[PDB]
C-alpha cells in the first residue's frame, strides 16, 4: 500500500508502515511518504504529535529505527531541500509563526535528524535549513534556545560542529577577499545565525547567576555643550537605552556574563577559518552603518578569536579617535581655538603618578571628552614626538610605580603572582581612579601592561559581584581553609570555634576584627548555616572589603571604555588577554613577519647572524630584546607576528650599540662586521636600557 | 521663571507669557550670549526647538551655534545607522509618529521627508538615543 | 565569372566587373567580390592604388557608380562589420602601422563611403570602424587630419555629423547614470576620439596663423619651501614641461588658439545629448587619475558645452581650494601656526581698489600659494562670515571703481559699450595686475563679472596678438577708416597725404605723433607698403600702445589661472561667457529650480502670487531683483536655471520688507496679506538696495 | 663652496671633501636649522639627496622636514597619475631607466618596487614634473 490519504505520521504509525513495508521488499512507499510529509512544513508541524508538542524522545527513536540504511537516509536528504525554500519564505512573508506558535515543530524534527553532522548535507541540505532558521523570530528563537538548552553537553556538542563544518566548508569551498566578502554570502551568515542559537542555548544551559550584578557602572555626564543642546531638542529628561546589546539576549533574559560554567567551552563556537579570512574593517562598517545585504560577524562576537575581536576594537577606537581629530580642527575653524587633537599628558619621570592623577583628574571634569583623544605623552626637560614609543613607556612607567608594594595600593601574593586591591589603602580613591583610567588608555590606544589580576578583578569591571568561586584565584589559601569547612562531615560547631566575626590582619600588623553579620560573635557556625557564613565571607573580601577602592578603579575604567563595544565584544576572561598580551614567546613567528629597510633584505648575511644569535638567546634575553625593540616584554594578541619588526640599516660597522624606534617597533642595526661583534653589540644593547 | 514646569518650554507660549508676538520678542542664543535675528527666531520656532532657562532666564540658539553644535554632536555622539524600515520594525511605528529632527538643523523632519528617506534607501542615524536623518534644506547640494 | 583570383580592385576594374556582371542580371559575384576584398585589411591597402597611395577622385567615381542600388550597399554594411575588429586588434597589438604607412589606405576608403552618413550604420557597422580608427597612431591620426584638413566645409559636416549621431544614437538607446557612465562606453569613446580628428581637421584646415604669439606668461615661481625641497632632489634646474595639452596639438604642429575661421563653426561639434549626461564629478577624476577603462571627456573639451566646461572647471579650483585646506591644518598640527584655509581680505568700502591692491600685492610677494586659498573677503567695521555673500559684493564693487572714467585704467566706448585699456594710463602697473588677480581670483571662486572688453583682451590673455581683424571689436571707427585705405582703387600716396606717422589723441587733448617705422614722417604711404602699415597700425594699438598694461594685467590673471584646465579647456570666445554671464534673465528657467524653505511650496497662495509678480516684471525690474537676491544681475553660465534660488518663509505679515541671503541665493519672504502689498514691499526692496 | 660645480653635491663626495667619513659627520636641516641625528645622516645618503647650500654652506633635511615638505608638494603641486605601462610608453623607456622616487620619504623606487607597481596596477604621481612612487617603507599599513 502506498499510503496515500495520510498527511500527518505518528510514532507507531511510521512502525507500522516500516513493518508492513520491510518483509515485501519495497521501501518505496515509505520513501514516497516520507519525501512527501518532510517536504511540507504543514505536514511536518502535525506530525510526531503529543512547551512544544512534538513528543522529543518519540522522534529520537523513529530516526534510529529508520535511518540504518541506504535508500531512506537520501529521501531525507532531499526532503530537507525541497522544504527549507518553502518554510524560509514563508517565515519571512506569510510571519506564519505568529498565527500559531506550532509551527516551530518542524525545526525540533529536522535538527533530530543525525545524518545533518554527516558531510552529504553542507552542499545543499543543511545551508538551505540555515537561511530557513535564520528568519525565524525572535520569540521562536527563545523557545528553540529554551528546549535546546535542556540537552547534555554531548548533544550540544554536535549542534554546534553541525553548523561549525558548514562554516567551515563554505569558507574552504569558497575564494573570500577584499573584492567579493564574507558578510554578503548568506549561506555562511545563516550558519553563523544559526550557530548564535547554540551558543544562547550553551549560555542559558549552564551555571547562570544573574542576581550577583555590581551596581550599574556610573554614566559619565556629555560635556557641557552636549547637554544643552538635548535641551534645546527636549530630550533632556529622556536618556539613552545604553550600549548595543544582542536582541537575543534580551528575550532570554540570560547573558554571557551570567554564565559561569557553560556546558561548552566557549573557545569551541571559534570558527578558525572565517577568522583568517574576515576583513574587520569593513565588519565594523556593517556593525555601525545597517547594509541592505551586509551582516556584521561583530554582531556574533562568540565566533571570532581573540585577534580578530582585537581589530573589531582597534577599528572602533580608532574612528572614535578620528571624530575627535574633526572636532578640533573644527574648533580651531569656528572658534578660532587651538589644534589640540591630542590626549595631551605632560609628566614627569619622578613623579609620574602625581602628575597623571592631576591631570587626569583634571580633564575628568571640565573636558571627559579629552580622554577620547589619541594619547600624547611627553616627559618634562625631554622633547620629542610622541609617535607611540613615550605613550609605551609611560604606560610600562605607571604600572610598576601603581603596583608598587611602597605606595600601598595593592598587596602581592607571592604564589599566585598576582596582585589584588588593598583593603587598608586609604585616601587614595584619586589613585585607583587613575590606574583605571590607564587600564583604559592602554585599552583604547592598544598598548598592553604588564598588569597581574585575578580573573575575579575582570568580572567585577563588567559588573559581576566576587563569589565564593572566585576566591580560588584571589586567595588560594583561604579558599581552601573555607571549602575544607563546606565538606566537613563532623559538626562544625564543635570541631571548630569560629564564628560570624573574622579577623583581618592589617599591614602594620594589629588586627581588627569584622562583623559579617550584625552580631557575628555572639552567633557561632553550625552546619545549618555553614553555607551562609562562606557566602558572607567571599561576599566581603572580594566584594565588600574593597567596595571603595574598586568603585574608584571602576568608574575610571568605565569613563575610557564606555562607549566601545568591549563590554559587547569580549567576556571576562577575554579582557585580561586584551589589556596585557601573550607571555608566549614564539620568535619564529616574528622572523616571518620582520620587515627589512636601509639595504637589508631577508637574505643579507648580518640578517641571517641576527637570526642566528636571537634564536638562540634565553627567555630572560628574549624578554629584553621585546622590551628594548618595541617597548614592551609582552607579545601582543596572537602572538609576535602581530608585532609587524622592521630590522632597518643603520650606517656601517662600529662601536656602536644597535639603537631601536619603539614607536613603530623599528631596529636601527649597524653593518657589524662578525656574528661575534653583533651579538656583543647586541647583548651590550638590550642588557643596559 | 523659578517654577519649573511654568515657565513656557516653547516659543509661541514664551510670547504669549511676555505678552509680545514671535514678530518682535528678543532672544538670545544661549552659547553665544548674542542677540537672536528675526530669521533666527522664525527658524527657532519653525525648527521647533525648546526656550532653554539659564540662571532663570529665556534663551534661545541663533543658526550658527545649532549647527556647530549639532555637528560636534553628530561627530563625537553618533552610535550607530538604520534603514527606515528597520527603524518601524524596531518600534512597530511608522516614521510619522517618530520624532527624527534632521541630522545638520534640527528640524523635525515632515512625513514627507521620512518618505524620502524610504524611497532612496536613506539611513537615519543615532546619536544617543536621538534618531536623526536629512531634512530638504540640508540636502540640496 | 566570379573574379575568384582578384584581391586588390581598381578604379577601372570595378568597372568592367560591374560592366559585365549587369547585362547577365546575376550581381552576386559582385557582392562577392566586394565582401572579400573589403573586409580585409591587406587587401584593402592594394586596392584603389595610384601623402597617400589611394587616388581619392578614384574612390569617390566607384562608390557612385556602385552604390546606387539596394542589394550591395548590404555588402558595403556587412564588411565593416567583419573588417573593424580585424582591424582594431591589428592596430593594438600587431603595430602594423610602423610596418609600412600605407595601411592607413583602408580608413581612407572606408570614410569615403557615403551611407556611413545613413542610420542603418550607427547599430553595428560605425561603431566597430570607430574603435579601430581610435587605435590608430598618432604618427597615423597626424597624416588622416592633414588629409581630411584639405577638404571644404560641406565635406567636413558630413565627417563631422557622422560621429555626431554615433554619439547621440548610442546616449539614447543606452540608459546612462551614476550607475553606468558614459566613460566606460567604448563606442561613445571611440567616436568622440574620432569626433577629435575632425576637430583638429577643421582648426588645421581652415585660416591658422601661429606666428602673432604674445610673450609667454611669467610663471609664478613656487614657494621657497618647494624650491628648497627642488635642490634636494636635484631637480632645481630641471622645470616642468608647462600644463597638459592634446598629444595631437604637438603632432599637428597647429592650436586652435592659432584657428582664427575655422571651416566649421566650433559651436557644432558640441553634442548636446552627451552634455546632459555627463557626470563631472568623476569626469574630472579620470582626467586626473588615470584609469583602465575609464575615458575623461574633458580631453575632449570641444564636445563639451559651456556648462559642462565651467563645471569641470569648478571641480578643478574646488579640488585646489580642499589640498589649500589640508595644508593649513598640517601646518598648524607640525608646525604649531594658525589655521587659515582663507584668502582673507581685509578691505575698505571707501577705498577698495588701495586696500585690495596692498593685501593682494603683499600675498603675491610672500606667500603666492594663499591665491590659491578660496576667498575670503570682509570690509571693515562690519564683522560676519563670508559665506560668499561679501565675496560676491567686493566683486562687484571692485569692477565699478576699476573702469570708473576718473582712475584712467579704462577708456569706455559708447557704440561698442566696451572697456579698452588707455594708452595714456602710467605708473598704474600695481592697478592692472590688481584687475588681472581679480578676474583670475572671479574665475577662481566661481564668480561672474559684470566686465565689457572687446575679445581681442580675452585672445591677448591666452597668448595671441591682437592683429586687424580684431580691431572691429575694439575700434570700429578706425578699423573702417583703415580697411577703407585697404580696398582704395586709386592711388593712396595721391589722394591721402598719410604716412608711417600717426596721431595719437591724449585724454588732456594734447596730440602726440607716434612713428610705426624708424623715420615714418620721410616715407609716405604707397600701395606697395599700404597693406604694411595697416598691420603695423592695428600692431601697435592692440598691441604695442598697451604692451606694459597689459603685461601687467596679463600677469595678474596668470598668477591665479596658471594650473587650472582653464588654457586647455576654453577657446578666448568661451572665456568671456565664463568670466561674465548671460546677459539673457530666462525668469521661467528660474523657476523650475527654485526650492522653499520655512513652510513656503510651490503651491502656496503667496508663491504663485510672487511669480505672478516677477514675471509682470520689466527687465530693468527683473535686473534689480537679481542683483538683490543673488548679488550679481546677470545669470551664470547656462541661466537662470543654475542659479539655483531659494524663496524661504520670514515670519507672519508685516510692513518689513524681504531679504535675501545673498551667497546662497536665499530670498527671505514674509507671508504678506495681499499680491497688491507683496509687490510694494518686493519693488521696495529690491530697488533701495 | 663658493664655487657651484666644485661644492659637492652628495653626502660622500662632501665627507671626501671635509675629511671625515659618513659616520661622524655633523650636518644641519636646511629648513628647521636643526643638526641631523646619525640615522637622518644615514638616511639622506640612502635616499640619494643633494646637498644644499645656503650663504656658501652645506646643509642636508632632516627626516621630519623632509615628510612634511614633501607632504606639501604632493597635496599642492600634484599634477596627474599614470600607470606604469603608460609611463613607458610616454617616455619609450623601462621603468627602470626613469628616477622615480617615494612620494612620501623621496627615496628612488628600486626596480623591485616599481616592478610592484606594475603588478598591482599602482599609479605612480606627477608634482611639478617629478615623478613619484610608493617605496615598500612607506607601502606597509
Ligand atoms: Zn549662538
Ligand atoms: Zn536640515
Ligand atoms: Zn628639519
Ligand atoms: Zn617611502
Amino acid at each position: 500500500i502506498d499510503f496515500k490519504d495520510v498527511t500527518y505520521l505518528t510514532e507507531e504509525k511510521v512502525y507500522e508502515i516500516l513493518e508492513l513495508c520491510r518483509e515485501r521488499e519495497d521501501y518505496s512507499p515509505l520513501i514516497r511518504v516520507i519525501g512527501r510529509v518532510f517536504s511540507s512544513a504543514e505536514a511536518l508541524v502535525q506530525s510526531f504529535r503529543k512547551d512544544v508538542s512534538v513528543d522529543i524522545d518519540a522522534i529520537r527513536r523513529v530516526y534510529t529505527r529508520l535511518l540504518s540504511n541506504e535508500k531512506i537516509e537520501t529521501a531525507f536528504l532531499n526532503a530537507l531541500v525541497y522544504l527549507s525554500p518553502n518554510v524560509e519564505c514563508d517565515l519571512t512573508y506569510h510571519n506564519v509563526y505568529s498565527r500559531d506558535p506550532n509551527y516551530l515543530n518542524l525545526f525540533i524534527i529536522v535538527m533530530e535528524n543525525r545524518n545533518l553532522h554527516s558531510p552529504e548535507y553542507l552542499e545543499m541540505a543543511l545551508p538551505l535549513f540555515c537561511k530557513a532558521m535564520s528568519k525565524l523570530p525572535l520569540a521562536a528563537q527563545g523557545k528553540l534556545i529554551r528546549l535546546w538548552s535542556k540537552y547534555n553537553a554531548d548533544q550540544i556538542r554536535r549542534m554546534m560542529e553541525t553548523f561549525q563544518q558548514l562554516i567551515t566548508y563554505k569558507v574552504i569551498s569558497n575564494e573570500f577577499n577584499s573584492r567579493n566578502l564574507v558578510n554578503d554570502d548568506d549561506a555562511i551568515v545563516a550558519a553563523s545565525k544559526c550557530l548564535k542559537m547554540v551558543y544562547y542555548a550553551n549560555v542559558v544551559g549552564g551555571e547562570v547567576d544573574t542576581n550577583h550584578n555590581e551596581e550599574d557602572d556610573e554614566e559619565p555626564i556629555p560635556e557641557s555643550s552636549e547637554l544643552t543642546l538635548q535641551e534645546l531638542l527636549g530630550e533632556e529628561r529622556r536618556n539613552k537605552k545604553g550600549p548595543r546589546v544582542d536582541p537575543l539576549e534580551t528575550e532570554l533574559g540570560v547573558k554571557t556574563l551570567d554564565c559561569r560554567k557553560p556546558l561548552i567551552p566557549f573557545e569551541e563556537f571559534i570558527n578558525e577559518p572565517l577568522n583568517e579570512v574576515l576583513e574587520m574593517d569593513k565588519d565594523y562598517t556593517f556593525f555601525k552603518v545597517e547594509t541592505e545585504n551586509k551582516f556584521s560577524f561583530m554582531t556574533c562576537p562568540f565566533i571570532l578569536n581573540a585577534v580578530t575581536k582585537n581589530l573589531g576594537l582597534y577599528y572602533d577606537n580608532r574612528i572614535r579617535m578620528y571624530s575627535e581629530r574633526r572636532i578640533t580642527v573644527l574648533y580651531s575653524l569656528v572658534q578660532g581655538q587651538q589644534l589640540n587633537p591630542y590626549l595631551r599628558l605632560k609628566v614627569r619621570r619622578d613623579h609620574i603618578i602625581d602628575d597623571a592623577l592631576v591631570r587626569l583628574e583634571m580633564i575628568a571634569m571640565e573636558n571627559p571628552a579629552d580622554l577620547k583623544k589619541q594619547l600624547y605623552v611627553e616627559f618634562e626637560g625631554e622633547q620629542g614626538v610622541d609617535e607611540g614609543g613615550v605613550s609605551k613607556e609611560f604606560f610600562q612607567l605607571v604600572v610598576e610605580e601603581i603596583f608598587n608594594p611602597d605606595i600601598g595600593m595593592f598587596t602581592y601574593d607571592e604564589s599566585t603572582k598576582l596582585f589584588w586591591f588593598n583593603p587598608s589603602s586609604f585616601e587614595t580613591e584619586g589613585q585607583f581612579t587613575l590606574i583605571g583610567i590607564v587600564l583604559g588608555l592602554a585599552i583604547y590606544n592598544n598598548c598592553i601592561l604588564d598588569v597581574h589580576f585575578p580573573m575575579v578583578v575582570y568580572r567585577k569591571l563588567m559588573g559581576k559581584k566576587g563569589t565564593f568561586r572566585d576566591l580560588g584565584d584571589s586567595h588560594p589559601v583561604l579558599y581552601q581553609s573555607l571549602k575544607d569547612l563546606l565538606e566537613y562531615e563532623g559538626n562544625v560547631e564543635d570541631d571548630m570555634m569560629i564564628t560570624f566575626q573574622i579577623s583581618q590582619t592589617d599591614l602594620f600588623g594589629n588586627p581588627m576584627m569584622y562583623d559579617l553579620k550584625e552580631n557575628g560573635d555572639k552567633i557561632p557556625i553550625t552546619n545549618e548555616n555553614r553555607k551562609e557564613f562562606v557566602n558572607l565571607y567571599s561576599d566581603y573580601i572580594l566584594n565588600k572589603s574593597v567596595e571603595k577602592q574598586f568603585k574608584a578603579f571602576r568608574r575610571g575604567f568605565h569613563m575610557v571604555t564606555n562607549e566601545s563595544p568591549l563590554k559587547y565584544l569580549f567576556r571576562p576572561e577575554e579582557i585580561e588577554l586584551l589589556i596585557c598580551g601573550s607571555r608566549n614567546l614564539d620568535f619564529q613567528a616574528l622572523e616571518e613577519t620582520t620587515e627589512y629597510d636601509g639595504g637589508y633584505t631577508r637574505d643579507s648575511v648580518l640578517i641571517r647572524e641576527f637570526w642566528e644569535i636571537v634564536h638562540s638567546f634565553t627567555d630572560e634575553q628574549k624578554r629584553l630584546f621585546l622590551q628594548f625593540t618595541t617597548g614592551t616584554d609582552r607579545a601582543p594578541v596572537g602572538g609576535l607576528g602581530k608585532l609587524k619588526m622592521i630590522i632597518a640599516k643603520n650606517g656601517p660597522d662600529t662601536e656602536r650599540l644597535p639603537t631601536s624606534h619603539t614607536a613603530f617597533n623599528v631596529l636601527l642595526l649597524p653593518e657589524y662586521s662578525s656574528k661575534e661583534k653583533l651579538k656583543e653589540r647586541l647583548l651590550k644593547a638590550i642588557t643596559y636600557a | 521663571f523659578q517654577d519649573p514646569q511654568e515657565r513656557p518650554r516653547k516659543l509661541p507660549q514664551l510670547c504669549t507669557e511676555l505678552q509680545t508676538t514671535i514678530h518682535d520678542i528678543i532672544l538670545e542664543c544661549v552659547y553665544c550670549k548674542q542677540q537672536l535675528l528675526r530669521r533666527e527666531v522664525y527658524d527657532f520656532a519653525f525648527r521647533d526647538l525648546c526656550i532653554v532657562y539659564r540662571d532663570g532666564n529665556p534663551y534661545a540658539v541663533c543658526d550658527k551655534c545649532l549647527k556647530f553644535y549639532s555637528k560636534i554632536s553628530e561627530y563625537r555622539h553618533y552610535s550607530y545607522s538604520l534603514y527606515g524600515t528597520t527603524l518601524e520594525q524596531q518600534y512597530n511605528k511608522p516614521l510619522s509618529d517618530l520624532l527624527i529632527r534632521c541630522i545638520n538643523c534640527q528640524k523635525p523632519l515632515s512625513p514627507e521627508e521620512k518618505q524620502r528617506h524610504l524611497d532612496k534607501k536613506q539611513r537615519f542615524h543615532n546619536i544617543r538615543g536621538r534618531w536623526t536623518g536629512r531634512c530638504m534644506s540640508c540636502s540640496r547640494s
